[PDB]
């Protein structure tokens, strides 16, 4: 659920997951479409696909429990979705680490308008 | 906020 997620990524990057991560780019919240504008809007593009894998669960409510193994990111044994729902989140958390360095204001409050909607999973 | 998307 948004629960564990937003949590996850203040435990890596630091940054709040609202208002940081929820509308950023043209995939970083209220993703639909466009071209992904960088690295950080790409992380979220193959997240909001990584959802797209699990049709019959769901991401946004459903609660899993994870642990840190010095740092490490442990998914811990649930339901399927839960297992599922959680390394599509880890991933994200990961990937918004590995490219805090160019992590762009610029992209805040993206504009609509600005996504030329193409990517495919 | 931070409980969510």
């Amino acid at each position: 659920s948004l629960l564990e997620f937003g949590k996850m990524i203040l435990e890596e990057t630091g940054k709040l997951a609202i208002p940081s991560y929820s509308s950023y780019g043209c995939y970083c919240g209220g993703c639909g479409s466009g071209t992904p504008k960088d690295a950080t809007d790409r992380c979220c593009f193959v997240h909001c696909c990584c959802y797209g894998n699990l049709p019959d669960c769901n991401p946004k409510s459903d609660r899993y429990k994870y642990k840190r193994v010095n740092g490490a990111i442990v998914c811990e044994k649930g339901t399927s979705c839960e297992n599922r729902i959680c390394e599509c989140d880890k991933a994200a958390a990961i990937c918004f680490r590995q490219n805090l360095n160019t992590y762009s204001k610029k992209y805040m409050l993206y504009p609509d308008f600005l996504c030329k909607g193409e990517l495919k999973c | 906020a931070l409980a969510s998307k």
